[PDB]
């Protein structure tokens, strides 16, 4: 695995931008919803039409949304990145829409882009824009800074950590990796920021195996699915379920459980059993 | 500004061209400028060559700095002043004895040996060649192997050999077999020799027909030994001399033994 | 892939222009909404006609829109640009209509086109226009400053980056062109426009290959469909969902969705449980 | 077994983060409670949008969730973690929803990451994100601290404890690892950090053999599973159920719950007696 594909640099960070907008031009799916009156009015005022006061509008084909994009990293003005739009009054469909000029703002409060576009939605209340923001605005990085840069793993662990650490010191050299806890791995850098981002390119692209990690059981309470990682071990014991017996990873189980009729999902409660008496070598998860 | 020629780290390897018990040769491919050659051969001393091979010659003899300069990803360390060579005309660059084996020091540190001098080639203007230690390390081990792995003669040590023979059969006396071994040894790992001269001659003690039909069977018994090492059988050469020509004398027990002797002599084609 | 498909150059940005217009023309498919028939009537005084206060029109063939454009780099007064016509009030369709002139304003308040033309529609109630907008106004840019061009990547990479770097030093010399971040590269170039022009054409054409990237599995909740993409790896683990048990890309977790009855979509949901057991070399996004 | 599959570093620990939010883009399956509405409005004003006192937004697409997540150990600014979305109100269905910007709050009341994201819902009330949560603040960890580590059984036993202390002296030396109890294991580690993470990738690595620990008996009274696990003895005795009389593992008196009609789950008053007449050499347990 390349540690660029299993870690990220930090300080080089995504942004969460937001912003209010109307979507027009729907085949009469609109809203009629009071903050939707409220903007298009107040969108009308600025354009030199202003209704007089308690004026309904009668609007079919406008409805309110929410829009949401990503900034990514180094994200520099007049590049565009893709907007999220849904529906928060009660318009049926959003299908064909065309987004109106909404400034995104940043979690400071301060404009960072501003989106438009036509929507795609296959959820008929759900859209998305291939490049409706575009990026107004930069966010200082600490990327260039210091002696050093850090990786930051996705899945944390301290065997992996220290792979990747020996992962750079074998390419480079002696004393070049440490690692500091189970996610960060520091290694010296550059002070030049070309030559930084010239170093960065050869060591994100080393590869190294990524540890196994702890054993787990993760059971979703909701699906059913029960996926059994490596490195669990399920202690003999005879499990009476229904009206049979079985002795013992989950095929016996899976067997003992179509045995009577019962069903698929019987299975999440023989495990917690298995749980309670200590005949499970390994963390059984339930999210 | 100034020519640095130095392999960035998606350019930079090291290879072990040449593995062997007769030699190792461990090369890093300088882009744009040329190779360096680390080579140590089978000897008796520790010996180790490094060669900066330049694609185009060098124009004049020029003093050459050689230098320990820490890679860029390495703020706060200094650099240290490894010595001052000389370069010369139409040769490639040279570094022997202790240094060349500093150069692969501070290659092991992380570090880059580099060599800064005036080239002719590039009117006359200061240029800089640096090696790089981006993987370094695995072949460094190679290499280190290799040179655990290396005879500790040359050809020298065995071009020619004298062996003996026991008092009583047709057998050579153990510390012969060890240098017969050692012979066979060198001559398996070298495709270079050519020649093989075998003059076995014996004591005065048996009749003149007899100490020739001993000597006779003895060369050619070296001379199936020979064979059986891959050389063609137009390059080895046996003669038996029998009782004549004694080296010491005869007479004294200790004289014939002397006697009972073959001459080895190797020749290679270097 | 050449620079041009995959890069931008920095400062030369596109800008985006919204007005207000009344569409006329339509086979008895227009609005009665109060800003219609007001803007309807300010309209009318513009050429001389004007109702008594309280008339109602009652209108038919006017429908009011709003019209975009968006306005490219370098665009020169004279020139005719693309504009959506979407409506905004009660409108059962725009088909066959005719937009009426409107001037488009730009972010600061300004107008820089005036749009026009006849409505090409399908969704009955946005239409476009290949040369709705005349540009009628300049917009100053930073091409021609300063003693470099920059190129922005279209998708962030350190390696791509550098690689683009490398193409144009290999191409030109040594110290042209370095990479100050994951998305921008500075390439200097000379001072006269008219040079730059013809240096920025021989350097835009040349070919590099762009880094693959993280390794990242892309999923669409709304629509099912699951992008896996390169460098992607699962570790192997034992999945039981409904009754069968399958061992450890997608071929194998497809089969075993297949397996059971259940649904193309309840594969999503596999996903996020070898998330949570660490099964997986890569990131999961979902859209 | 692993150490790092049975055990867990003493300190290196997860949190849990809690925060309030708004789902939208619900296909007309969302809320009116009065705290949706609240909310909805204060998120309005946030915008720029404030209705007048007492207006009813009559939205429809947006849901009341609450907002969980689970913080694991040396989480860094940047990183994203999952988050559980699980509506409070009365929305039917949280499919196809996004859910908007929410503030997770740790048990101290600050907040230590934000969520957003797109919900994938398989139960259509309780949805995930895979990356909802963006983590924006670190907690502190005593793992650096002190002249050893410490080893927390996920089963705790006092032969467990003994057996891994002595695989760690075994592979690093005398005097090295000692148990303070039936959890705690205390190895001798080095002051560096970096040498601490490189120390503790060899030791969770190790392998023995977990304790099989005390014998117990584990029912599930609403279920009706029996897990009996090994060393559990039954004591020789006549039980006679229903009308039939057996001699005495569960296979003998699930015969003579089968001999009889009864149910497969009469077995679970049958132990209780034998509980009572001391015939069990083990623990009989409720779950």
């Amino acid at each position: 695995a390349r540690i660029k594909d299993v870690a990220q640099v930090a300080g080089v960070r995504s942004n969460q931008l937001v912003g209010y907008g109307l979507v027009s031009g729907l085949p009469g799916t609109g809203e009629a919803n009071p903050f939707t009156e409220q903007s298009f009015a107040a969108m009308l005022q600025n354009f030199g039409i202003q209704m007089p006061p308690g004026t309904k509008p009668k609007i079919k084909n406008v409805a309110a949304v929410m829009v949401t994009a990503e900034l990514p990293p180094f994200s520099k003005p007049g590049q565009q990145v893709d907007v999220t739009v849904s529906s928060i009054g009660s318009a049926k469909s959003l299908r064909g829409g065309t987004l109106l000029q909404t400034f995104l703002k940043g979690l400071d409060g301060q404009v960072y882009a501003v989106a438009q576009g036509n929507l795609v939605v296959s959820n008929p209340t759900v859209g998305l824009i291939s490049s409706g923001a575009t990026v107004e605005r930069e966010i200082p990085n600490p990327f260039g800074r210091g002696d050093y840069i850090t990786f930051n793993l996705l899945e944390s662990d301290f065997t992996t950590a220290q792979r990747m650490a020996d992962a750079v010191n074998n390419f480079l050299g002696p004393q070049m990796a440490s690692a500091v806890d189970a996610t960060s791995v520091r290694v010296r850098a550059p002070r030049d920021v070309s030559q930084r981002v010239a170093f960065l390119s050869a060591i994100e692209n080393l590869e190294f195996d990524p540890a196994d990690g702890a054993a787990k059981i993760i059971v979703n309470s909701r699906t059913g699915t029960i996926v059994v990682g490596k490195h669990v071990r399920l202690k003999p014991a005879a499990v009476t379920h229904g009206g049979m017996t079985v002795a013992i990873t989950l095929d016996d189980l899976v067997r003992a459980v179509n045995q009577v009729g019962a069903a698929p999902s019987d299975l999440m409660a023989i495990l917690q059993a298995l749980k309670q008496a200590g005949a499970i070598e390994g963390q059984l998860i339930i999210i | 500004m100034g020519k640095r020629y130095v392999a960035t780290p998606q350019q930079s390897q090291w290879e072990m061209v040449v593995n062997t018990p007769l030699e190792c040769q461990l090369v890093h491919p300088i882009p744009s400028f040329g190779d360096a050659v680390f080579s140590s051969r089978a000897n008796k001393k520790i010996n180790l060559d490094f060669e900066l091979k330049m694609r185009r010659p060098m124009g004049e003899t020029r003093n050459v700095s050689l230098i320990s300069m820490p890679p860029p990803w390495r703020p706060g360390e200094h650099a240290d002043r490894i010595t001052n060579l000389k370069f010369f005309k139409q040769f490639d660059g040279y570094v022997g004895g202790q240094t060349a084996w500093g150069i692969l020091s501070e290659l092991e540190k992380g570090r880059y040996p580099t060599f800064s001098y005036q080239d002719w080639q590039s009117r006359d203007q200061r240029i800089e060649v640096a090696l790089s230690s981006v993987l370094f390390q695995n072949k460094y081990n190679a290499f280190s192997d290799c040179i655990s792995n290396l005879l500790k003669y040359s050809f020298e040590d065995i071009a020619f050999t004298i062996l003996h023979y026991e008092r009583q059969g047709d057998q050579l006396t153990k510390a012969s077999k060890k240098r017969l071994s050692q012979i066979a040894d060198y001559i398996r790992h070298n495709q270079d020799i050519d020649l093989v001269l075998v003059a076995t001659y014996t004591d005065s003690t048996d009749g003149k027909s007899a100490s020739q039909s001993l000597s006779e069977r003895r060369a050619e018994s070296l001379r199936d030994y020979f064979q059986s090492l891959g050389l063609p059988e137009d390059r080895i050469q046996v003669q038996g001399y029998g009782k004549r020509r004694p080296i010491a004398d005869n007479g004294s027990p200790i004289g014939k033994d002397k006697n009972r002797r073959v001459v080895i002599s190797l020749g290679r084609t270097q």
